Protein backbone atom coordinates (compact mmCIF):
# COMPACT_ATOMS: atom_id res chain seq x y z
CA UNK A 1 0.00 0.00 0.00
CA UNK A 2 3.27 2.14 0.48
CA UNK A 3 6.85 2.26 -0.40
CA UNK A 4 9.18 -0.36 1.49
CA UNK A 5 12.08 0.29 1.98
CA UNK A 6 15.07 -1.90 2.27
CA UNK A 7 18.20 -0.51 -0.22
CA UNK A 8 19.63 2.20 2.31
CA UNK A 9 19.34 0.13 5.64
CA UNK A 10 23.04 -0.41 5.25
CA UNK A 11 23.44 2.39 8.38
CA UNK A 12 23.20 -0.03 11.43
CA UNK A 13 23.89 -3.12 9.32
CA UNK A 14 27.46 -2.95 9.08
CA UNK A 15 28.36 -3.94 12.55
CA UNK A 16 25.92 -7.34 12.97
CA UNK A 17 27.74 -9.17 9.41
CA UNK A 18 30.03 -11.96 9.64
CA UNK A 19 32.94 -10.57 7.57
CA UNK A 20 32.62 -6.90 9.41
CA UNK A 21 34.79 -8.40 11.82
CA UNK A 22 37.55 -9.71 9.64
CA UNK A 23 37.15 -6.13 7.79
CA UNK A 24 37.96 -4.62 11.23
CA UNK A 25 40.35 -6.61 12.06
CA UNK A 26 42.85 -6.80 9.34
CA UNK A 27 42.65 -3.00 8.77
CA UNK A 28 44.04 -2.94 12.19
CA UNK A 29 46.27 -5.79 11.56
CA UNK A 30 47.81 -3.99 8.20
CA UNK A 31 48.46 -0.40 9.42
CA UNK A 32 52.10 -0.73 11.84
CA UNK A 33 53.59 -3.46 9.81
CA UNK A 34 56.81 -2.42 7.98
CA UNK A 35 56.86 -3.20 4.76
CA UNK A 36 59.80 -4.32 3.11
CA UNK A 37 61.81 -6.20 5.87
CA UNK A 38 62.60 -2.59 7.16
CA UNK A 39 64.42 -1.14 10.59
CA UNK A 40 65.90 -4.78 9.86
CA UNK A 41 69.28 -3.46 11.66
CA UNK A 42 71.36 -6.10 10.08
CA UNK A 43 74.27 -5.03 12.20
CA UNK A 44 74.93 -4.97 15.56
CA UNK A 45 78.05 -5.73 17.29
CA UNK A 46 78.00 -6.37 21.59
CA UNK A 47 81.47 -7.84 21.05
CA UNK A 48 79.82 -11.32 20.87
CA UNK A 49 76.94 -10.24 18.29
CA UNK A 50 78.99 -10.89 15.33
CA UNK A 51 79.10 -14.69 16.80
CA UNK A 52 75.02 -14.75 16.81
CA UNK A 53 75.22 -12.73 12.96
CA UNK A 54 77.63 -15.27 11.40
CA UNK A 55 76.43 -18.72 12.96
CA UNK A 56 73.20 -18.34 15.07
CA UNK A 57 70.61 -16.35 12.53
CA UNK A 58 68.06 -18.65 9.94
CA UNK A 59 70.50 -18.26 6.83
CA UNK A 60 73.94 -19.76 8.48
CA UNK A 61 72.27 -22.63 11.08
CA UNK A 62 74.41 -25.42 11.00
CA UNK A 63 76.09 -27.21 13.77
CA UNK A 64 78.88 -25.93 13.50
CA UNK A 65 79.10 -23.82 16.97
CA UNK A 66 77.83 -26.66 18.94
CA UNK A 67 80.97 -28.34 17.24
CA UNK A 68 83.37 -25.38 18.55
CA UNK A 69 81.51 -25.53 21.58
CA UNK A 70 82.47 -29.37 21.71
CA UNK A 71 86.08 -28.62 21.47
CA UNK A 72 85.49 -25.36 23.80
CA UNK A 73 85.12 -28.68 26.32
CA UNK A 74 88.09 -30.43 24.52
CA UNK A 75 89.51 -27.42 25.51
CA UNK A 76 88.41 -26.77 29.01
CA UNK A 77 89.29 -29.83 30.92
CA UNK A 78 92.33 -30.86 29.22
CA UNK A 79 93.80 -27.81 30.53
CA UNK A 80 92.55 -29.04 33.50
CA UNK A 81 94.16 -32.10 33.20
CA UNK A 82 97.42 -30.29 32.67
CA UNK A 83 96.25 -28.58 36.63
CA UNK A 84 95.36 -32.49 37.77
CA UNK A 85 96.67 -35.50 36.01
CA UNK B 1 -32.29 10.53 -27.96
CA UNK B 2 -34.25 10.71 -31.22
CA UNK B 3 -34.70 7.03 -31.23
CA UNK B 4 -37.52 7.18 -28.40
CA UNK B 5 -40.50 8.97 -30.12
CA UNK B 6 -42.15 9.33 -26.65
CA UNK B 7 -39.04 10.69 -24.73
CA UNK B 8 -40.30 12.61 -21.72
CA UNK B 9 -37.31 11.47 -19.68
CA UNK B 10 -34.55 11.94 -21.55
CA UNK B 11 -34.06 15.70 -20.62
CA UNK B 12 -34.78 14.55 -17.04
CA UNK B 13 -31.67 12.28 -16.96
CA UNK B 14 -29.97 14.22 -19.75
CA UNK B 15 -30.43 17.49 -16.80
CA UNK B 16 -29.22 14.97 -14.00
CA UNK B 17 -26.20 13.82 -16.10
CA UNK B 18 -26.03 17.72 -16.44
CA UNK B 19 -26.42 18.29 -12.49
CA UNK B 20 -23.77 15.10 -11.45
CA UNK B 21 -21.14 17.16 -14.37
CA UNK B 22 -19.24 18.29 -11.49
CA UNK B 23 -18.73 14.30 -10.87
CA UNK B 24 -16.51 14.96 -7.80
CA UNK B 25 -12.60 15.79 -7.80
CA UNK B 26 -9.49 13.58 -6.53
CA UNK B 27 -7.21 14.40 -3.67
CA UNK B 28 -3.77 15.61 -3.84
CA UNK B 29 -4.15 15.57 -0.46
CA UNK B 30 -0.74 14.48 0.55
CA UNK B 31 1.78 17.65 0.58
CA UNK B 32 2.74 16.69 4.54
CA UNK B 33 2.40 13.05 5.01
CA UNK B 34 4.42 12.34 1.96
CA UNK B 35 7.34 14.88 2.24
CA UNK B 36 7.74 13.10 5.81
CA UNK B 37 8.34 9.54 4.33
CA UNK B 38 10.75 10.86 1.29
CA UNK B 39 12.40 12.79 3.74
CA UNK B 40 13.23 10.13 5.82
CA UNK B 41 14.05 8.12 2.65
CA UNK B 42 16.24 10.44 1.38
CA UNK B 43 18.16 10.66 4.55
CA UNK B 44 18.78 6.66 5.16
CA UNK B 45 19.87 7.55 1.43
CA UNK B 46 22.37 9.94 1.40
CA UNK B 47 23.42 8.15 4.90
CA UNK B 48 23.50 4.91 3.19
CA UNK B 49 25.38 6.56 0.11
CA UNK B 50 27.68 8.34 1.64
CA UNK B 51 29.07 5.77 3.98
CA UNK B 52 29.46 3.00 1.34
CA UNK B 53 31.89 5.79 -0.83
CA UNK B 54 33.66 6.26 2.60
CA UNK B 55 34.16 2.35 2.60
CA UNK B 56 35.06 1.76 -0.75
CA UNK B 57 37.89 4.34 -0.18
CA UNK B 58 39.00 2.57 3.37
Amino acid sequence: VSTLIPPKVVSSKNIGSAPNAKRIANVVHFYKSLPQGPAPAIKANTRLARYKAKYFDGDNASGKPLWHFALGIIAFGYSMEYYFH
Amino acid sequence: RSVLKNTSVIDKIESYVKQYKPVKIDASKQLQVIESFEKHAMTNAKETESLVSKELKD
